[PDB]
């Protein structure tokens, strides 16, 4: 019945957020949901002297007709007291992920910060009060659960890192990744033996992550217009390598000619292009990870159901860049494969650097707001800001 | 009053409410609140205190309506801002789209509610006030429960409530009881005296936990006027909307009365303010008189007989599929209507031209099916089916190529026009034979004064000055002439990603002349190619027009 007592950073106060809409359907699990955790003591309907609120949803996470309880404590994790990464987990094979929130449960919280953990269950058309909970225990999404825990969390687990020492496995909020250099059968049959492990108590491939090239347009013959584009991306570029030079090229275009005229290049221009194909060839030197810094991962709508990103902490020195595609069904719902890349990028960024990085949505706030829960499945949630990407951004990543 | 487990409250950290002096008070008012506690005091409502209390709020007496009977008022106002902060009682109100049909509906006004309410002991003291007297010879209270105009007292009182409540609800699940305020709206589809008898049981049942409401005889009945409406068991109608006829009509009348019409506009048909909104140009005063003119003399005629057509609906019914459909009431303007059954709707509405920076229909019927989704959402907890005015095709070719994330929940098309269209759409590739026009602008940072030209292959030319200008100003200019002194198909290439990002972006609205004078152009040409190219590069046609527009 023990209890370490938690606070809020000094002066901070408890989270005051409302509850955005829900459905039906969401509503209607999460009573179920919540009537159990009710019965069990992992939570208690409060009163109104309770004036701290968070929102919360249901999910349901790859492959599943059973729904899932899913309470944003962002804005409570930002107000929670900080607590205190084997870089070995990003050099690995394959890494797998586990859920583990379910260990939380068997933790009871300082019953003095639970005011903070408060919670609503909305009704449909505002017909009745909304159901208002908090938790007695430790809640799955809160940045203090997983602190709290590592004490207990680190004990079941050397077991396992005792007698596997060539497996790597850290612990993310409620995830926990493990990562290993066997092959798959061994790989994940190893990984169902931790599961195996973790139940008498309660697929990525990181080598293939990298900063994608920049590619030049090669073609037959070439057009005022084609050349136009041609140094626009490369004057973009010189950006990232001083070194590209467009000097032969611009004088290709010396006169105002038509767009359409073809126009043929130059020993000089040739070796120009020549020349700057190499330069972009690699990546530019000198761009390391600051851990004192905030990450970073922008995302370009590219269309037809692409999206590229880079992940970076300063301009024009990317960490990471690549693309996402496809996801057959979504084939009509951009609101999905966004909702499908952050989080792609999210557990991309925590098996890299374990912390999650800032999103700059090219999207509408509101498109955003109304349906990206409708598509989430993640056990935690990043932050993100909406934007206007730029006519060139895309151009040029494209 | 109540045998119901007090509700804990303290006191916002830090602060206390102890101070605020009493108002001494005439002979005839400090005898009218002298007796009026008596009252109360007996009651177990309040209790004369002194023993042990520093805090203290001023008692006032106001002549209460119609009476020679003096009442009390106690300003908490500052005992309030001393008081935690509760968790809001919810502010989003029902809207009767979202009731269900029901056979027999009632509505309990538990009004004497917040004094039938034990407010937390331990909180008492700080309640405290006091009654003047002549002399200052010595009447000192305090509250033992939930007081009239104490911060708590809505919050704790509804919370009470819901508690009270529950039972009775797992017990008859097949009852509906909205709260909301101080009143108990409960509806049922039982025979009327199966009814009438199941409130009885709720009625002694909340006056077990010392709940008094009122007798079947001194309900009120239905409709129920809500928000507006006119709320009948089994559908909904409107209030009637009278327009006062005066000659005399204040600024403040011709705003109330466009106020209504707005709120009419959501529910009636073809309702206009435009001209009794051109009445308040330039006002000096709210008193200020203002003539009606002639068209303005006129709509609110017509806007009067469209008042006059009775306006009914339907209900919720959880079996059927919910649908919307929306209008191009104009630019920027939609209408909306969402039903069940064809013609019999649940609710309609209207969503006003929002006037951006540079948008067009596709985003602004975007935005509306968002607006209606997250309202829906609210009222029913479901999305509609939308039925809109443009084609998968319109839809497909917009999407596929936008460069924003953007959705639509399920829906079908419909073709009732006006329809929503891409009013033109940017070539893919250069334009063969076309002419080629390559525009510049430029401006100083500090005397904001601007040139504005181009230069083209076919000699033609065209530089022009302009005053208190930008760069973007300019950079916009320079495309506007070039859609001018050209034919119908031109390419242009321009250096400015503002320009070229707007343009691109394929806008039919702005509330830039500018913008829209382009715009038009635009719509004009047959075939239109825009480019971009770095700034000050020495790329033929570019570095001409960097030179023209540089003095
Ligand atoms: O769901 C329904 N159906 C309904 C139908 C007709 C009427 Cl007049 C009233 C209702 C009701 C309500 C309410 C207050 C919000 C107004 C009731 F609770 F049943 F009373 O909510």
């Amino acid at each position: 019945i023990e209890t370490v007592p938690v606070k809020l950073k000094p002066g901070m106060d408890g989270p005051k957020v409302k509850q955005w809409p829900l459905t039906e359907e969401k509503i209607k699990a999460l009573v179920e949901i919540c009537t159990e955790m009710e019965k069990e003591g992992k939570i208690s309907k409060i009163g109104p002297e309770n004036p701290y609120n968070t929102p919360v949803f249901a999910i349901k996470k790859k492959d599943s007709t059973k729904w899932r309880k899913l309470v944003d404590f962002r804005e409570l994790n930002k107000r929670t007291q900080d607590f205190w990464h084997p870089a070995g987990l990003k050099k690995k094979k394959s890494v797998t992920v586990l859920d583990v929130g379910d260990a939380y449960f068997s933790v009871p919280l300082d019953e003095d910060f639970r005011k903070y953990t408060a919670f609503t269950i909305p009704s449909i058309n505002n017909e009745t009060p909304g159901i208002r909970y908090q938790y007695n225990v430790l809640p799955q999404g809160w940045k203090g659960s997983p602190a709290i825990f590592q004490s207990s969390m680190t004990k079941i687990l050397e077991p396992f890192r005792k007698q596997n020492p060539d497996i790597v496995i850290c612990q993310y909020m409620d995830d926990l990744y493990v990562g290993s250099d066997l092959e798959i059968g061994q790989h994940r049959t190893k990984i169902e033996e931790l599961r195996q492990h973790l139940l008498r108590w309660g697929e990525l491939h990181p080598d293939k992550w990298t900063v994608q090239p920049i590619v030049l347009p090669e073609k037959d013959s070439w057009t005022v217009n084609d050349i136009q584009k041609l140094v626009g991306k490369l004057n973009w570029a010189s950006q990232i390598y001083p070194g590209i030079k467009v000097r032969q090229l611009c004088k290709l275009l010396r006169g105002t000619k038509a767009l359409t005229e073809v126009i043929p290049l130059t020993e000089e221009a040739e070796l120009e292009l020549a020349e700057n194909r190499e330069i972009l060839k690699e990546p530019v030197h000198g761009v390391y990870y600051d851990p004192s810094k905030d990450l970073i991962a922008e995302i370009q709508k590219q269309g037809q159901g692409q999206w590229t990103y880079q992940i970076y902490q300063e301009p024009f020195k990317n960490l990471k860049t690549g693309k996402y595609a496809r996801m057959r069904g979504a084939h009509t719902n951009d609101v999905k494969q966004l909702t499908e890349a952050v989080q792609k990028i999210t557990t991309e960024s925590i098996v890299i650097w374990g912390k999650t990085p800032k999103f700059k949505l090219p999207i509408q706030k509101e498109t955003w707001e109304t349906w990206w829960t409708e598509y989430w499945q993640a056990t935690w949630i990043p932050e993100w800001e909406f934007v206007n990407t730029p006519p060139l951004v895309k151009l040029w990543y494209q | 009053i109540s045998p119901i487990e007090t509700v804990p409250v303290k006191l916002k950290p830090g602060m206390d409410g102890p101070k605020v002096k009493q108002w001494p008070l005439t002979e005839e008012k400090i005898k009218a609140l002298v007796e009026i506690c008596t009252e109360m005091e007996k009651e177990g409502k309040i209790s004369k205190i002194g023993p042990e209390n520093p805090y203290n709020t001023p008692v006032f007496a106001i002549k209460k309506k119609d009476s020679t009977k003096w009442r009390k008022l106690v300003d908490f106002r500052e005992l309030n801002k001393r008081t935690q902060d509760f968790w809001e009682v919810q502010l989003g109100i029902p809207h009767p789209a979202g009731l269900k049909k029901k056979k027999s509906v009632t509505v309990l006004d538990v009004g004497d509610a917040y004094f039938s309410v034990p407010l937390d002991e331990d909180f008492r003291k700080y309640t405290a006030f006091t009654i003047p007297s002549i002399n200052n010879e010595t009447i000192r209270y305090q509250y033992n429960v939930l007081p009239q105009g104490w911060k708590g007292s809505p919050a704790i009182f509804q919370s009470s409530m819901t508690k009270i409540l529950e039972p009775f609800r797992k017990q008859n699940p097949d009852i509906v009881i909205c709260q909301y305020m101080d009143d108990l709206y409960v509806g049922s589809d039982l025979e009327i005296g199966q009814h009438r008898t199941k409130i009885e049981e709720l009625r002694q049942h909340l006056l077990r936990w010392g709940l008094t409401t009122p007798d079947k005889k001194h309900q009120k009945e239905p409709p129920f006027l809500w928000m507006g409406y006119e709320l009948h068991p089994d559908k909904w109608t409107v209030q009637p909307i009278v327009l006062p006829e005066k000659d005399s009509w204040t600024v403040n009348d011709i705003q109330k009365l466009v106020g209504k019409l707005n709120w009419a506009s959501q529910i009636y048909p073809g309702i206009k303010v435009r001209q009794l909104c051109k009445l308040l140009r330039g006002t000096k005063a709210l008193t200020e008189v203002i003539p009606l003119t002639e068209e303005a003399e006129l709509e609110l005629a017509e806007n009067r007989e469209i008042l006059k057509e009775p306006v009914h609906g339907v209900y919720y019914d959880p079996s059927k599929d919910l649908i919307a459909e929306i209008q191009k009431q104009g630019q920027g303007q939609w209408t909306y209507q969402i039903y069940q059954e064809p013609f019999k709707n649940l609710k309609t509405g209207k969503y006003a031209r929002m006037r951006g920076a540079h948008t067009n229909d596709v985003k602004q019927l975007t935005e509306a099916v968002q607006k209606i989704t997250t309202e829906s959402i609210v009222i029913w907890g479901k999305t509609p089916k939308f039925k809109l005015p443009i084609q998968k095709e319109t839809w497909e070719t917009w999407w596929t190529e936008y460069w924003q994330a953007t959705w639509i929940p399920e829906w079908e098309f419909v073709n009732t026009p006006p329809l929503v269209k891409l009013w033109y759409q940017l070539e893919k590739e250069p334009i063969v034979g076309a002419e080629t026009f390559y525009v510049d602008g430029a401006a100083n940072r500090e005397t904001k004064l601007g040139k504005a030209g181009y230069v083209t292959n076919r000699g033609r030319q065209k530089v022009v000055t302009l005053t208190d200008t930008t760069n973007q100003k300019t950079e916009l200019q320079a495309i506007y002439l070039a859609l001018q002194d050209s034919g119908l198909e031109v390419n242009i290439v321009t250096d400015s990603q503002y320009a070229l990002g707007i343009i691109q972006a394929q806008p039919d609205q702005s509330e830039s002349e500018l913008v829209n004078q382009i715009i038009e152009q635009l719509i004009k040409k047959e075939k239109v190619y825009l480019a971009w190219v770095p700034a000050h590069k020495g790329i033929g046609g570019n570095e001409q027009v960097d030179k023209l527009v540089s003095a």
